[PDB]
RNA sequence: UAAGAA
RNA sequence: UAAUGGUUUAAAGGAUCCGUAGAAUGAAUUAUAUAUAAUUUAGAGUUAAUAAAAUAUAAUUAAAGAAUUAUAAUAGUAAAGAUGAAAUAAUAAUAAUAAUUAUAAGACUAAUAUAUGUGAAAAUAUUAAUUAAAUAUUAACUGACAUUGAGGGAUUAAAACUAGAGUAGCGAAACGGAUUCGAUACCCGUGUAGUUCUAGUAGUAAACUAUGAAUACAAUUAUUUAUAAUAUAUAUAUAAAUAAUAAAUGAAAAUGAAAGUAUUCCACCUGAAGAGUACGUUAGCAAUAAUGAAACUCAAAACAAUAGACGGUUACAG
RNA sequence: AUAUGAAUUAAUGCGAAGUUGAAAUACAGUUACCGUAGGGGAACCUGCGGUGGGCUUAUAAAUAUCUUAAAUAUUCUUACA
């Protein structure tokens, strides 16, 4: 607070802006093979049969990435492109898969939204 | 309670309405209160003599002003501590008044226990209506008592006729005491005069007192039976 | 008593004597002087004069003050909001018009125009330490008022204080009748010329 | 030594103790009870005070404080409260 | 009420006045120069006339408070040229009012 | 002495805050030139010398013998239940000395934020110590001196 | 030339 | 995209003081270029005198007092003790308990009393002595010698430990008796360690005013408290403390001469949880003390106040 | 010195539906909490000091007086003096 003690190292905190994808080194993606599927329970009040699976990512990190759309043909030894935004309801996954990338391919007959789901006209 | 802004500024928020249009018609009070003004500054104000005494207010003396030895024998050659406080205090202090004659009211009322006897009435006539010579006590509007005797002996003082005040005092109490006796032998003997002429009183003084004692006694009695006996049960 | 004394009463204060402030009076002349012109000049135009003081003896004096002056007064109680909700209160009494003589012209009133609000041009309070209520709805309302200020009242509550003993009738009763001859002088000057 | 009190809620005596007056008839009967017991049962020498106890019981056999109401209505005036 | 503009566009000066947990800090602005400044604030000078400031609003936040005490900041930590002219007894003098004649 | 300055300048605004109409001030040079400059401003209505106990009657010397009891006593300015002198705060802290030379004053006075001292305010008196001389900032500026940036009054 | 929001 | 911040209660005053560095801050007048020099006494000190119980605080030494427990007797008799009520492997016919004496031992310190006060804090109130410290005002003297204070130093409740003494009462643990569905608890009985003293170690407490120190200043009232007068009376002046406040501040509760207005120096804080944890290091006989992370998870979490509900919550009435 | 694996191993976080005690919040039914020690798997229980962030929530042993009471005060409208 006084004078002395600001020149001594006191300030306010920094802003510091946590990457919340620290498994993928700062890359926008990362390539992944996937070692699982899973399907799990998201947290109350929410009730789904959630799609995950857990992917060890070239840089040797294992994570585990939610499967988004409407339906995914994902199976152990896939190709799969993971970046980062987590599943919120799901505690754990942090990362997402990349629809349409890879071994994981773009929802099925999907209209809306066709580029985040990897979707060609 | 803080400084109130709203009360003295009336004709300021009512120009204000006024030249916005939220008021149409000007009040009665306006060009009065515009001719007028309210004072606004609520200011403490210092003061710098006694109103009283004459005592100034706010001086220090200082050590060359005291050049001479103390009563034990000190010359004073530098400041004391009560000098070097700030003393700004006691010019806002309102001063307390203070009269040689409040002094000379107290041993007179010593003196005669029996004067304060005497009803005085502190409801003034007219104090600017005063037209007193106090060469002599007697004043035409003013009755004798111990005020009487003070202010003669004021006036004794302020003529120099004496030096001290106690002889001053001595020879307004002679004349404060000729003329008490002369009014009560006045009354003595009007009462006399009265009697011998068939003048016929109803209840006098003492027969007052023996009736408002017989009043008081009656109660007694009957609180005192009425206690013994419940004492008894 | 100099045990209740306001501080900010300091410039009025002219000493202490037997335990109890002194009022200069000098300065209440003055302030008295002003404030006396300041009723004489709202009574000349014609405005309403309003005489507050609610303790015991006070009546006789505020009645005659407001009869010789053409004002009003109050020495019961001072209902809260008596200004400030003048709807809710003072909304059903009757009202009137009056010539520029203060002559009843019985002209017969709208429901709309008894309806209004009718403020007090002055408000002269006699006991200002007790009657909070009134000066606050002065100031809400923007009506100048004068009080009468002793050693233990906030002087900046008024437009016009004097500076004096609130507590004894005599003392009063002179400042009162003071106000009320203003008053009266000014509304004898507003027949005159309504007369010429 | 003066002991001045904080602000209070309130100025109230908890219980106030009233002026109980006692019955006169109950007195009178413990009288006569007394001089019966000393001078035997219906002896002559207080006769006077049974004829004074018929006297008074014989219609009826038996024959507030106001110090909160002046502490509410006086509190704030005497509590020596300083100036707001 | 009645709140002090000079040329009747902004502020006389600066504002620096708490009220409650909010601190205002409101800057006078030139002509031309917006309303840069709180939305809430932004309502009331539409309201009051102000049309150039500048300000930032500090520790709370809260809408009903920077209300009320941007009121009090224009009302009572404000003072015009006139009110500081006759209170020192100096003439207050506007330099860019004077260079255009 | 800045410490003695600051206590000037808190002791100014609280006998504002209670409407004092005669205070004192200690009595240095720089309190006598900083007391001047404020009363040639207009922000004072009166400075005397004086002791302890009030403002000086008639002319008293000051020597060694009375030194330590003098005092400066200034009479405060109120208007339309306002103060005149309402705030005063120093720039140059003591532990923060705050030299300007004078295109940085004239930036200060130009409306510039000169080492996060706020510009100057329309009816504001910015005080300025050059050879140990008190006076106006713009009065540095109109003589081209170089000075240190000591106290705001407003 | 310093605006905040959920 | 908020420090134009905070630290009584939301995160945050160091247990306390002493004091080193400070590239921290700090009186007055004059002269010459922020310094040097000469002057000054307002801060800070020294020594006397005077007044006062400087009584209280610290160490040391020497004493007193009520009671408790045990032992022995005396007479006397059948129960005693405890509990809500009972029961206890070790109350009593081996004469108990109660009473009256007499011996012994430890520990404690009733009233005064307010911790008023004293002490840096921790602490400290049965008595006396020795030594040491602490008050106010005057006189004289020094002439800024000051403030604060990183690191450092010293002291530091209760518990705990190492030795040696002591051990009457109390009493962790343990063993029993109850209660209970259960008792691992509250209650009862024996009762070890500890509580006591001597020499140490250790350096932590809600070590609290949950509030660092110093300086300048700001409106009142009432009490004391201590001096200085003046003749119990001046409802006597000048100080400190306490209580209620104005203003001011504040999220408010509230603070109130500081939580106000300012200045200086230091300590500390930066969402909750993980965590005062792990690891390392230092110290210690140990217990531990100090220093003190990160990953993971979440959009929480907290403070003041408001209105209810509730309480094995109070009082008053009917 | 430093990194990387490691059998085994200590702690801790989270989630679904549950499960068990009655420790805290009211006098929470044994005042809570801080420090420290012992016991207990643990919640907790017990000992010693400290704090209030619990008791300031504080609220009677009660009795009162004498001067012209009216042909006089109470009336009074800028009057008189
Ligand atoms: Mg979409
Ligand atoms: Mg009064
Ligand atoms: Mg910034
Ligand atoms: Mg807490
Ligand atoms: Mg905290
Ligand atoms: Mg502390
Ligand atoms: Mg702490
Ligand atoms: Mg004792
Ligand atoms: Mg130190
Ligand atoms: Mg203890
Ligand atoms: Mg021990
Ligand atoms: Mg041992
Ligand atoms: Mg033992
Ligand atoms: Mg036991
Ligand atoms: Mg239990
Ligand atoms: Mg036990
Ligand atoms: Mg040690
Ligand atoms: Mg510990
Ligand atoms: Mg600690
Ligand atoms: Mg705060
Ligand atoms: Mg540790
Ligand atoms: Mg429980
Ligand atoms: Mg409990
Ligand atoms: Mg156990
Ligand atoms: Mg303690
Ligand atoms: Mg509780
Ligand atoms: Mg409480």
């Amino acid at each position: 607070a006084t004078l002395n003690q600001i020149k001594r190292g006191s300030g306010p905190p920094r802003r510091k802006k946590i990457s919340t994808a620290p498994q993928l080194d700062q890359c926008p993606q990362r390539k992944g093979v996937v070692l699982r599927v899973m399907v799990l329970k998201p947290k109350k009040p929410n009730s789904a049969q959630r799609k995950a699976c857990r992917v060890r990512l070239t840089n040797g990190n294992v994570v585990s990435a939610y499967i988004p759309g409407e339906g995914h043909d994902a199976q152990e030894h896939s190709i799969v492109y993971v970046r980062g935004g987590r599943c919120q309801d799901l505690p754990g996954v942090k990362y997402h898969v990349i629809r349409g990338a890879g071994d994981l391919s773009g929802v099925v007959n999907r209209i809306s939204s066709r580029s985040k789901y990897g979707a060609k006209k | 309670m803080k400084i109130q802004t709203n009360a003295v500024n009336v004709l300021q928020r009512t120009s204000a309405y006024l030249k916005s249009g939220l008021l149409k018609e000007t009040p009665a009070w306006y060009n009065v209160v515009a001719s007028i003004p309210p004072s606004t500054k609520f200011t403490r104000e210092p003061r710098f003599k006694n109103p009283s005494n004459g005592h100034i207010i706010g001086k220090l003396v200082d050590v060359t002003e005291q050049p001479h030895a103390n009563n034990k024998g000190l010359y004073k050659t530098r400041p004391n501590s009560s000098d070097k406080r700030v003393g700004v205090k006691r010019l806002y202090r309102p001063p307390k008044l203070t009269y040689v004659e409040d002094r000379l009211r107290s041993l007179f009322y010593k003196q005669h226990p029996w004067e304060l006897s005497r009803p005085k009435i502190l409801v003034e006539n007219e104090i600017g209506d005063e037209n007193y010579d106090w060469s002599h006590m007697l004043q035409i509007g003013r009755p004798l008592d111990g005020e009487s005797v003070i202010q003669r002996t004021m006036y004794l003082i302020k003529t120099k006729q004496y030096g001290d005040m106690v002889e001053a005092y001595d020879h307004a109490r002679y004349e404060f005491y000729a003329l008490r006796m002369q009014e009560e032998t006045e009354q003595q003997v009007a009462l006399e005069e009265a009697e011998m002429f068939g003048s016929l009183f109803g209840v006098s003084a003492i027969e007052h007192g023996i009736q408002k004692e017989q009043e008081v006694l009656d109660v007694w009695e009957k609180k005192v039976v009425e206690e013994t006996e419940l004492m008894a049960a | 008593s100099t045990s209740l004394w306001r501080s900010s009463t300091q410039s009025y204060i002219y000493g202490e004597y037997k335990g109890i402030h002194i009022i200069d009076l000098n300065q209440t002349l003055s302030y008295l002087k002003r404030a006396a012109k300041v009723v004489e000049g709202v009574s000349e135009s014609g405005g309403i004069i309003l005489f507050l003081g609610t303790r015991q003896g006070q009546k006789r004096g505020l009645e005659e003050a407001a009869k010789k002056t053409h004002g009003y007064y109050v020495s019961t109680r001072w209902i809260p909001g008596t200004l400030t909700n003048s709807t809710e209160i003072s909304g059903i009494w009757e009202k009137q018009e009056i010539d520029s003589n203060d002559n009843p012209t019985e002209r017969a009133l709208s429901p709309n125009e008894t309806s209004k609000q009718v403020k007090p041009d002055l408000l002269v309070v006699l006991n200002p330490t007790e009657n909070r209520n009134a000066l606050l709805e002065a100031i809400k309302s923007r009506v100048p008022t004068i009080a009468i200020i002793d050693t233990d009242s906030e002087p900046s509550l008024v437009t016009y204080p004097i500076p004096g003993n609130d507590d004894s009738l005599r003392s009063v009763n002179f400042l009162l009748g003071v106000l009320a001859r203003a008053g009266q002088r000014g509304l004898q000057n507003r027949l005159a010329r309504n007369n010429e | 030594p003066v002991y001045r009190l904080p602000p209070l809620p309130r100025l109230k005596v908890k219980k106030p103790i009233i002026r109980q007056e006692a019955n006169k008839c109950l007195v009178l009967m413990s009288n006569l009870l007394q001089c019966w017991s000393s001078y035997g049962h219906m002896s002559p020498k207080c006769a006077g005070l049974v004829t004074e106890l018929k006297s008074c019981t014989s219609e009826s056999a038996l024959g507030k404080s106001n110090i909160n109401y002046h502490a509410a209505r006086l509190y704030d005036r005497i509590n020596g409260k300083p100036h707001d | 009420k009645e709140i002090p503009r000079y040329e009747n566009r902004t502020i006389y000066g600066d504002i620096d006045f708490r009220y409650h947990g909010v601190k205002l800090h409101l800057r006078s602005a030139k002509p031309g120069f917006g309303l840069r400044v709180n939305h809430v604030i932004f309502e009331i000078c539409e309201c009051a006339g102000i049309k150039d400031l500048s300000g930032k609003v500090y520790k709370s936040r809260n809408d009903m408070n920077i209300a009320k005490g941007t009121i009090e900041a224009f009302t009572k930590a404000q003072k015009t040229l006139d009110e500081v002219a006759l209170g020192r007894g100096k003439k207050l003098v506007d330099v860019r009012k004077v260079y255009y004649s | 002495s800045l410490v003695k300055l600051a206590n000037t300048c808190a002791h100014l605004q609280n006998c504002s805050k209670v409407r004092v109409a005669l205070t004192s001030i200690p009595y240095t040079k720089l309190q006598l030139q900083f007391a001047y400059n404020l009363y040639q401003q207009g922000f004072l209505s009166s400075l005397q010398k004086g002791s302890t106990m009030g403002p000086d009657k008639d002319f008293v010397e000051v020597t060694p013998d009375n030194i330590s009891t003098r005092r400066l006593w200034v009479g405060l300015k109120y208007r339309d239940n306002k103060p005149v002198l309402s705030s005063c705060k120093l720039i140059s802290k003591p532990n923060s000395r705050i030299h300007l030379p004078m295109e940085d004053m004239k930036k200060l006075c130009s409306g510039v934020t000169i080492r996060n001292i706020k510009p100057l305010q329309p009816g504001e008196l910015i005080l300025v110590r050059a050879h140990n001389n008190i006076m106006d900032i713009n009065e540095a500026i109109s003589k081209k001196l170089d000075g240190e940036v000591l106290c705001r009054v407003k």
